């Protein structure tokens, strides 16, 4: 069902951008392992950081996992998730730390978690 | 009950199966090696009092019995992506993974967080212990990976000087 | 996977580790040669700063623009950077410190200008959009003063012409063979001498031809040495940083060898058994 | 079985096995000759029992004891191969000999960092 | 004609041949798997005018018949050294290799040039396309030669920078 004629152009483009930059991060992992992250071009450091922030924002707390951790479960609507990933990809949240995105609901919870570190 | 090595019961059963000329599968183990451990470990259970009444013909009215199992598995070179280790991980509830690197570094018992889990979870604990120790294993799951990634220096010292001294003293 | 496919990558990573070891050795020798050339440069600046202190802060203290603190309305920086990568985090720490200070200066609404030594900063600041106005690149292991004459001349002319004020040099201070720190230091207006030449009371030079036109040349030549000195210290810091970085890269390669060999062993065991089981099970 | 007769007399005995890997490999050859199905890496199906039937007789007893020193060979330098993996289950100590220590003119050339005992 | 998953005809034939107790070859495939696909694919042919005129016993003249075959094959993790992929790569006139590392990066259709061959070449092209394609082949070949330096770019000379950023625009 991940076709523009089924899910709309905005959803399709967001999903494909996420895939594209996670794949670009996969391609950089092997050189980061050898030489360290300081050899990367200035724009490659940015795709690395945004890829790690996407990887964190993909996490979510569950109502059934509410007994393995203590976090309350979150329900995220499709509109909010594409609204958040489209925001991350184009750099409007570049200033937050990675941990602001770990185990949150919509992006407006990540901006709040950033305040409490 | 403690089975000191299921990874050697599996080898003895493989010997028996190959002497009986049965076709082997992955890693030369028989096809039904999973059914070797499952029908064993599936007997460690907690039973309701109606079952104890129906079994003991009424004599023990209103107590619940249980059998707790702790099988031991030995994995070559620390990998868990292997046939029998993964077969038993797919049967038991929890998973205490003891790591050789931690063990050499003096951290004993070498309980590796992030890989080890308890699928029963906080339901098993006394509520004091449950509340005091809320989510720390997942905290260390990231503390470890970040101390592994951020090797060059303690940069972006927002609270990492507190985080990675708390997570050190906890260990 | 595939046993041959994994052995090929084991060989590739071993070759990489060997290359990085050779680079560590080369850098560890160039570091010594560079840090000796660094010591060959002290006497000029020292024995010239004593003279400048005599003519400037001694008796009959003369008056010169470079000696006094006119009010600041725009600032200038001389930026030294490496021409070669693989130096670790050396250049980016320095550029980030420069951007922090240059942003603090533009909070007060002052304008700022840049002059670049080295190709890396030239590449960086055009991407950030900095106002570079003069540059020299391609110095390599042989930094001449007769090539630094140019941009230092541009900054000095822009200073005495009234445009710039309070210009700086930013560079890496070589402190230990494994410790180098980015520093921003003030060259003009001339920093204040710790020592006093009141003891020089008892003598005065027979200035031929005349003291003011001579102090001008002394001050121009002095900023040049201090810049040149900054360039040579930055070069020795680059060599030390590349040494450390290639050391780390050789150890990372040495661990990837362990992981790849474990994977190769598992692959070759699985291949032996998967072949021999097919043979034995095929024989009815 | 000669070491065992020395044990029964009340003595402490040393038994040297010049290469136990060749004992495993000859068991593999005999197993193949008898026509039994090949085990994890082609080894015989009875590998872990043929090894234990030997190594279980080398024990201290309340009349005497047999200690054993066994030269070990690791195929393809693989400490995971079934033969090393089965042998290491029985060893109590492990002494590594290194040529670097001998080039230093140090004898015995025991590597003290990798040498191990439980 | 498109054959979708010849690698599933091969599996159905392996099943049929293993239930008939025929001697299993490599990966338990029967010996005659090649002779299964070849006498299929060799039926795709272009046929000259005299064969058509003789087959139809007149009623057609001057015309040449044709039948084009596009068999599809699935590989497990990109390995070409398997049995059925080896046979079919040996039989056909060329290959279009679709790779997942290109598909993920957004290059769609993810055909891998250079690794992909057509032995009919320009003979099956309009002369305009044959004229224009040679510069694309050479551009992508130079790009593949230079691609190792991509993640070290901005270190490179400008004369090779031009080739490197031209190959990216063709891609």
């Amino acid at each position: 069902q991940l076709d523009p004629l089924v899910v709309g152009q905005e959803h399709y483009d967001t999903a494909r951008g996420v895939q594209s930059i996670l794949q670009r991060y996969q391609e950089l992992k092997d050189i980061i392992a050898i030489l360290g992250m300081d050899e990367l071009s200035e724009e490659d450091k940015l795709v690395v950081a945004r890829a790690r922030k996407i990887q964190r924002f993909l996490s979510q707390p569950f109502f059934v996992a509410e007994v393995f951790t203590g976090s309350p479960g979150k329900y995220v609507s499709l509109k909010d998730t594409i609204r958040g990933f489209k925001g991350i990809m184009e750099g409007e949240y570049d200033h937050l730390p990675e941990q602001a995105f770990y185990m949150v609901g919509s992006i407006e919870e990540a901006v709040e978690k950033a305040k409490k570190l | 009950i403690i089975y000191d090595d299921l990874s050697k019961q599996a080898v003895a059963y493989r010997q028996i199966s190959l002497l009986l000329r049965r076709p082997p599968g992955r890693e030369a183990f028989p096809g039904d090696v999973f059914y070797l451990h499952s029908r064993l470990l599936e007997r460690a259970a907690r039973v309701n009092a109606e079952y104890v009444e129906a079994f003991t013909k009424g004599e023990v009215k209103g107590k619940t019995g249980s059998l707790t199992a702790l099988p031991i598995i030995e994995t070559q070179a620390g990998d868990v992506s292997a046939f029998v280790p993964t077969n038993v991980i797919s049967i038991t509830d929890g998973q205490i993974f003891l790591e050789t690197n931690l063990f050499n570094a003096g951290i004993r018992p070498a309980v590796n967080p992030g890989i080890s889990v308890s699928r029963v979870g906080g339901a098993a604990q006394t509520k004091i212990m449950k509340k005091l120790s809320g989510g720390i294993r997942t905290a260390l799951a990231q503390y470890r990976e970040l101390a592994a990634f951020s090797q060059f220096a303690s940069d972006l010292d927002d609270a990492t000087r507190k985080q990675l001294d708390h997570g050190q003293k906890v260990t | 996977a595939g046993a041959k496919d994994i052995r090929s990558k084991i060989a590739s990573v071993q070759n990489t580790q060997k290359i990085t070891k050779a680079m560590e050795m080369v850098a560890a020798s160039k570091m010594r040669k560079s840090q000796d050339r660094m010591a060959a440069s002290r006497p000029y600046a020292e024995t010239m700063r004593k003279v400048i202190g005599h003519l400037a802060h001694g008796n009959l203290e003369y008056k010169h623009p470079y000696l006094e603190d006119r009010d600041v309305k725009r600032v200038g920086y001389l930026v030294v950077s490496t021409d070669r990568g693989l130096a670790g985090g050396l250049n980016i720490n320095l550029f980030k410190k420069l951007l922090a200070e240059m942003k603090t200066w533009t909070d007060k609404g002052v304008q700022a200008d840049l002059a670049m030594i080295g190709s890396k900063g030239v590449s960086f600041f055009n991407s950030v959009g900095g106002n570079v106005v003069a540059q020299v690149t391609g110095m390599g292991d042989n930094p001449s003063l007769s090539e630094l004459i140019g941009p230092v001349k541009v900054m000095l002319q822009a200073y005495d012409e009234g445009r710039l004020d309070k210009l700086y040099i930013v560079s890496n201070k070589f402190i230990n063979t494994m410790s180098q720190v980015p520093t921003i230091s003030q060259l003009l207006p001339l920093p204040a001498s710790d020592d006093d030449d009141l003891k020089h009371k008892s003598w005065d030079y027979l200035y031929e031809p005349d003291p003011k036109a001579l102090l001008d040349t002394l001050l121009r030549r002095y900023v040049e040495s201090q810049v040149y000195q900054g360039v040579v210290e930055n070069l020795a810091s680059e060599q030390a940083a590349r040494m450390v970085a290639m050391k780390a890269a050789t150890d990372n390669g040495g661990s990837l060898i362990k992981e790849l060999q474990l994977v190769y062993n598992k692959a070759r065991q699985a291949s032996i058994t998967q072949e021999l089981t097919e043979i034995v099970s095929g024989a009815a | 079985t000669m070491a065992e007769k020395f044990r029964d007399e009340g003595r402490d005995v040393l038994l040297f096995v010049d290469n136990i890997y060749r004992y495993t490999l000859a068991g593999t050859e005999v197993s193949a000759l008898l026509g039994r199905m090949p085990s994890a890496v082609g080894y015989q199906p009875t590998l872990a029992e043929e090894m234990g039937v030997l190594q279980e007789r080398i024990t201290s007893t309340k009349t005497g004891s047999i200690t054993s020193v066994q030269a070990v060979y690791v195929p393809a330098d693989d400490l995971t191969d079934p033969s090393p993996a089965t042998t290491f289950a029985h060893l109590d100590a492990t002494v590594v000999l290194s040529r670097q220590i001998a080039s230093l003119g140090i004898y015995p050339a025991v590597d003290p960092l990798d040498s191990t005992s439980r």
